[PDB]
């Protein structure tokens, strides 16, 4: 896979440029030692929205249907504040970032990756 | 009913 | 500027027996640009009745369509879908499997 | 929470003749009117029974309105071309989603009124349905101008009313079939693979809303190890497909259990390769 | 300080495949992002082929973004930051040099400008 990455503050993102399905993706991010992207806070959002690729790209945020509701990867809050019900399980249960939004689609269909990784852990 | 772009263009 | 590579997939509408008419399906989603080309084969050979979907998109804005005809499962006879989309150097295709 | 949008298309082919232009209405997903440029006397047309009760009225005001889009759509796609330096020779296509997702409540949950040029995202209000992103700085030059005519206000006031007002009509137009919901036909296929062992293929058909849930268990238990499954497909006739497989060491199949999980269904489904 | 800053003494930066990109964004003129991009031990960016051309263009500003090729007067043709070929298939003869001699990259074109004028630079980083 190609890859388009850099480090910015105290953490490092990883777009892996073949599109693979929200599993796939989670699966490729930790087999590197990563994780599908947790967004932090606004600012975060905002910056990674400059320099996404022009596409919509996995991050690490999903629907468990067992507890009816959205969760990040490493199962914990963000400062990110998020309306969960915003997003209706009726568009997917995965959730996508572009470069001027950030919207929820199908956990079956491919787009590209984005794994992360914390400097300052 | 649909949205109308109202001539506002980019 | 973005093109994007066509999801191909192709079966039929009911659990498929030979010699018993059927339903084939070949649904191509997440393509950009929307100009594509969709022909459904029989042994290769152009299926002529092919009706598909009209124009659509998703949220992300990448488009889909179902095309679909009908057809009769054989033991021999081979069912696929081909498509050209300027995504693609050459026209990609699918065969059918009556076992996905 | 059940949505309103319309989904626009313009599709260039500079010196074939005028753009390509598209519009389809969808409440929840199902569409219910369309509007192509591509006949002699182009008119929005139902798509659903339950829209076929508007009066005249209704349809020659929407065609109106959709003639109004189509013409700033051939002046964006002339106006993008010089924003990006591009030759007037190539196809571009310019798109454009806007709607309301509204709570049972009858609360706004979210409004879109966003755009994309050539695949990507070029704009989008904000859900504060005040301010723009813009992704690069070509739509930069559409958003200051934008802010500057104020055009987020108007944009607001439909999705927050007229939006939000029509949706709720709709959902009492098509009361029986928006809201419909088709069981699925499970059943479970057994392969046995050159491997050695065997593909346990859970098949789910015929079933209505796409959203479904599909696992396997094995003795009962968390058999998330890795599945194989495939992106839920359409029928003609509007219902889906699903599968979802495991392979299993030939021998123990009645150790492994599908379950199956869908709205339709007062109770899930638990099949095996008996 | 930014990435190409000394120890002691705004830049944006990536890497894709064998190779690193700097967009240092304090416009400047060709021959002054030349200077800028090799007093970082760097050079004016070399689009080396199709490929790595459709990747920048997804990340690329729509603004216009100096690179590393240019007109030589005296050789009456253009050429690349390092005088070697590219793989990349340019046909440099549709651009006319009364409208500019040097190379400009942005997300959608690689269009000629004046020297003179100012826009960011990219400076490539080959890894390896």
């Amino acid at each position: 896979d190609k890859v388009y990455w850099f480090c910015y503050g105290m953490k490092c993102y990883y777009f892996v440029m073949d599109r693979k399905t929200w599993s796939g993706c989670k699966q490729t991010c930790q087999s590197s030692s990563l994780s599908l992207l947790k967004i932090d806070d606004e600012d975060e959002l905002k910056f990674l929205q400059l320099v996404v690729p022009s596409d919509s790209c996995w991050v690490g945020l999903s629907y468990d249907n067992k507890k009816k509701d959205w969760a990040w990867i490493d199962n914990r809050p963000s400062k990110l504040a998020l309306n969960t019900r915003k997003y209706n399980i009726r568009d997917g249960g995965c959730m996508l970032l572009s470069k001027t939004r950030l919207d929820n689609g199908n956990c079956d269909q491919v787009f590209i990756c984005i794994c992360g990784k914390r400097l300052d852990k | 009913r649909g949205p109308g772009r109202a001539f506002v263009t980019i | 500027m973005i093109q994007k590579t066509p999801q191909i997939q192709v079966y039929s509408r009911h659990p498929p027996e030979n010699g018993k008419p059927n339903i084939l399906n070949c649904y191509v989603t997440q393509f950009h640009p929307p100009h594509i080309e969709i022909q459904m084969l029989k042994n290769g050979k152009k299926i002529p009745k092919v009706e598909m979907s009209d124009m659509s998109f998703s949220k992300d804005w990448s488009f889909y369509i179902l095309a679909h005809t009908e057809f009769t499962p054989t033991e021999t006879d081979t069912y696929a879908c081909r498509v050209k989309h300027a995504s693609m150097a050459e026209p990609k295709t699918v065969y059918w499997d009556r076992d996905m | 929470s059940h949505s309103l949008r319309y989904f626009v298309t313009a599709v260039s082919r500079p010196g074939f003749g005028e753009p390509r232009y598209m519009e389809v209405g969808y409440v929840d997903n199902t569409e219910f009117v369309r509007f192509d440029s591509d006949a002699e006397n182009p008119r929005y047309e139902p798509r659903a029974r339950w829209i076929e009760q508007e009066g005249p009225e209704y349809w020659e005001r929407e065609t109106r309105r959709a003639k109004g889009n189509e013409q700033s759509f051939r002046v964006d796609l002339r106006t993008a071309l010089r924003y990006y330096n591009q030759s007037a020779g190539g196809s571009h296509t310019l798109q454009w989603m806007a709607g309301c997702d509204v709570e049972s409540d009858g609360r706004l949950l979210r409004g879109y009124w966003q755009f994309a040029y050539d695949g990507c995202d070029y704009i989008a209000l904000n859900e504060d349905l005040k301010t723009w992103t813009a992704a690069d700085m070509a739509a930069q030059i559409t958003r200051r101008k934008w802010e500057q005519a104020g055009a987020a206000e108007r944009d607001r006031a439909y999705l927050e009313g007229e939006c939000v007002e029509w949706l709720r009509r709709y959902l009492k137009n098509g009361n029986a079939t928006l809201l419909r919901t088709d069981p699925p036909k499970a059943h479970v296929t057994h392969h046995r693979r050159p491997e050695g062992d065997v593909t346990l293929r859970c098949w789910a058909l015929g079933f209505y809303p796409a959203d479904i849930t599909l696992t396997w268990q094995l003795n009962g238990e968390e058999l998330t190890q890795e599945m194989e499954l495939v992106e839920t497909r359409p029928a003609g006739d509007g219902t889906f497909q699903k599968w979802a497989s495991v392979v299993v060491p030939l021998g123990k199949e009645q150790k492994y259990t599908c379950h199956v999980e869908h709205e339709g269904l007062p109770e899930p489904l638990t099949l095996r390769w008996g």
